[PDB]
RNA sequence: UCCCCCGUGCCCAUAGCGGCGUGGAACCACCCGUUCCCAUUCCGAACACGGAAGUGAAACGCGCCAGCGCCGAUGGUACUGGGCGGGCGACCGCCUGGGAGAGUAGGUCGGUGCGGGGG
RNA sequence: AGAGCGCAAGGGUAGAAGGGGGCCUGACUGCGAGGCCUGCAAGCCGAGCAGGGGCGAAAGCCGGGCCUAGUGAACCGGUGGU
RNA sequence: CGCGGGGUGGAGCAGCCUGGUAGCUCGUCGGGCUCAUAACCCGAAGGUCGUCGGUUCAAAUCCGGCCCCCGCAACCA
């Protein structure tokens, strides 16, 4: 990343930008509550979907991670907190899209998405595809 | 370009827009807050002869006849991107030497 | 530096600001006292 | 750390609202730089603050490119 | 002035320049 | 001193030329030398102010003009230069005394050039004009061997009312330009 | 009363980028010249002066077209004065009053004052 | 207008506050309607008036720098005048 | 981790304050003395200035962040 040190915690309020469409891919995963995802659990949901299915096809990551996660280091009061101890994370509110897969069957994403869940905070579902965009 | 114009607008009131033409030369008081033109001495295209800057002198002329007839006085003379030297120059000097 | 003008053939002041190294040496700008008016004011 | 710092409260912007009967001076807005243009009957100072020149009541007039102006309609 | 170029080899122009004795030579004429 | 060859030669020649390779409707549309300038990159009389006045003199006579200054504004700080101090040649001419430099051009300045081969047919803007660069400035006439203290070197413009450089080629090489092609 | 122009103010892009076409007797610009007023840190390019030819190309004025810029409802949401309920919490929902942004249909190569020249 | 506006940042700005040349010293004295801000003190704006003076043909602008930081009550004492 | 100091040719130090323009010593290289080497004499080569971004016309130099070295401090319970 790039911009400056710290910032603010804010509120995570209703669901809404937080959510979208099957922009890509076949499949996706959409989260069901709000909560701020750590880099951490974005490589653990990434890394377990493709070594779920060796040599897959393509792995969408919509949701980014760039707010500052401060943590004081086990003291008191002084001045803010360092941060930067879980690394960063993004906010996810219900509705949106963390993953989907493309260019593969169904039965390896249904497996890997699922699995991806688990390495997830969120209680998630997984949405097909239908038709969903906006035309004519 | 037009800088003088928008002094002389908050200045007062009875602008005198002295728009010439490279032989004609046009005079007209308007009066903003309004828009609305009071003493118009044309040149070319009224009746004086021709030679700008004589012409210029009298066309002043013709708005002092119309403008003491009307009860007017305020010199807000308007250069109207022209440099104060030639034509535009006799314009006000006929007009305020009389 | 701190600047102090004087006034010709008289006796008075007047707030100023000279400079020191920089292109300024002497002060010989006019200015009013009180009695009569205007007359120049060297630095002094 | 090295942060707590913040010049106090210049307390700006409009002060007089249009419909308001005024005197003669009275600083109708003051303001950073020209969020607001002067007008009929209104000057300005080096912090560019607005004040009536006349006695009347406040009236403002947005122009798009030329801005938003205010003035003061004089009567009595 | 009538800048005559005398250049060395058959050719004398009547251009515009200082001096007219303009001493020159492998002009345009070869 | 409104009369000279190339003055003539571009009305009883090139005018109605122009009006076979093309052809107009407009005398005003017929594409017309109006604009010549010169320019000197002289981040070398810098230090100097002594070698500025002597480019501006003997580019005086060569341009049978007035001579002009224009100065940097940036800062060429791997050069020793900055903000405003430094200096740049120019000298803008136009109407008669445009006429008559371009008489020496291609009568006295390109003949004598070193190995001349011709002008380079793609120093053209794009657009209707030209831009062609000079080292020696001896090559001109009037100027004198034993009082060059320095070559140097200089470039050239001219404007027209030209918007292709078709009618520039075409314009250009009526006009006595020999290209190298 | 009505039409085309010159000036000049109002609405502040639905009045502009652009592509094409039209206009010259009249108005306007360009154009001729540099002696005089005046001027370009160099140039009569512009600022200035005395004015015939030519043009309407440039620029401007008037029309046409929606490729870009611009304006853009309707319906439904998001959010929220005030009233009320559910969870352990992160939060979620209902009554009343209010209600965008985005996007879609669509709309635009401008309207309008006063004075003046010509029919 | 994404530059510039001496120096931080913001609001502002080419319909100048930005770059250049000419003349020149209002970086005046004596005042001050009526205001913003405000517990106090302090800070900030200012039309208009008089004397007198600069630039401009003039309408007019000038009571220091586009602006908001560049500062210190009182006491005690210094220097020049009244 | 709180306070201060410093990273510069192969080694050890200067230059930073007050900005342009890398200095000394040893070492290395070529040459000469000597039977040979060392010493000694002559000439020469070698620096991304820890690292990233910034300020300026321009940064070893000024400012800010991270890694490493050194010195101090860490008390009352
Ligand atoms: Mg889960
Ligand atoms: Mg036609
Ligand atoms: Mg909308
Ligand atoms: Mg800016
Ligand atoms: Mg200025
Ligand atoms: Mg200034
Ligand atoms: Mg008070
Ligand atoms: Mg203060
Ligand atoms: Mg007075
Ligand atoms: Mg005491
Ligand atoms: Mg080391
Ligand atoms: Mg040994
Ligand atoms: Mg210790």
């Amino acid at each position: 990343r790039m911009k400056y040190r710290k910032q603010q915690r804010g509120r995570l309020k209703g669901a809404t930008k937080g959510g979208d469409y099957v922009a890509f891919g076949d499949f996706g995963l959409v989260a069901l509550e709000p909560a701020w995802i750590t880099a951490q659990q974005i490589e653990a949901a990434r890394v377990a979907m493709v070594r779920h299915f060796r040599r897959g096809g393509k792995i969408f990551i919509r949701i980014f991670p760039d707010k500052p996660y401060t943590k004081k280091p086990l003291e008191v009061r002084m001045g803010k907190g360092k941060g930067n101890v879980e690394g960063y994370v993004a906010v996810v509110k219900p509705g949106r899209v963390m993953f989907e897969v493309a260019g593969v069957t169904e039965e390896q994403a249904m497996e890997a998405l699922r699995i991806a869940g688990h390495k997830l905070p969120i209680k998630t579902k997984i949405v097909r595809r239908d038709a969903y965009d906006e035309a004519q | 370009k037009f800088r003088v114009r928008n002094r002389i607008k908050r200045t007062g009131r009875l602008r005198l827009s002295v728009f010439r033409s490279l032989k004609h030369i046009y005079a007209q008081i308007i009066d903003d807050e309004k828009g609305v033109t009071l003493v118009s001495a044309s040149s070319l295209a009224l009746k004086l002869k021709g030679n700008k800057t004589e012409v210029a002198r009298q066309v002043g002329r013709a708005l002092a006849e119309k403008a003491l007839a009307l009860g007017i006085k305020q010199v807000a003379f308007d250069r109207g991107p022209y440099k104060y030297h030639g034509r535009v120059k006799a314009l006000a000097e006929g007009a305020r030497e009389g | 530096l701190l600047l102090e003008c004087t006034e010709c053939k008289r006796r008075n002041y007047a707030t100023e600001k000279n400079k020191r190294n920089t292109p300024n040496k002497l002060e010989l700008r006019k200015y009013c006292p009180w009695c009569r008016k205007h007359t120049v004011h060297r630095e002094v | 750390t090295k942060n707590g710092r913040d010049s106090q409260a210049k307390r700006l912007g409009v002060k007089r609202y249009e419909g308001q009967v005024v005197r003669a001076g009275n600083i109708l807005v003051r303001q950073r730089g020209t969020r607001f243009k002067p007008g009929k009957n209104v000057g300005m100072g080096r912090d560019f603050t607005l004040f009536a020149l006349v006695d009347g009541v406040v009236e403002f007039q947005d122009r798009g490119r030329l801005g938003r102006y205010v003035h003061v309609r004089p009567l009595a | 002035v009538p800048a005559r170029i005398i250049c060395g080899c058959g050719n004398v122009i009547e251009t515009y320049s200082t001096k007219p004795e303009i001493y020159v030579e492998v002009c345009s004429k070869c | 001193p409104l009369d000279l060859a190339l003055k003539r030669k571009y009305y009883e020649e090139v005018r109605p030329e122009l009006i076979r390779r093309f052809g107009y409707q407009n005398v005003w549309e017929v594409p017309r030398l109006e604009k010549v300038v010169i320019n000197q990159g002289l981040g070398e009389a810098k230090e100097d102010a002594r070698i500025l006045e002597k480019a501006a003199q003997e580019l005086a006579l060569i341009t049978g003009q007035k001579p002009a200054v224009t100065r940097a504004k940036k800062s060429i700080s791997n050069f020793k230069l900055r903000k405003g101090m430094p200096i740049g040649l120019r000298v803008t001419l136009r109407r008669d005394r445009m006429w008559i430099f371009l008489e020496k051009l291609l009568n006295v300045a390109l003949p004598r050039i070193r190995d001349f081969r011709g002008l380079n047919p793609n120093s053209f803007d794009g657009r209707g004009n030209y831009n062609l660069g000079l080292r020696e400035q001896l090559i001109f006439p009037e100027i004198t061997y034993d009082m060059v203290d320095a070559l140097r070197g200089m470039d050239i413009a001219v404007v027209t009312t030209a918007e292709t450089d078709e009618e520039a080629r075409a314009l250009l090489e009526l006009l006595g330009f020999p290209f190298r092609k």
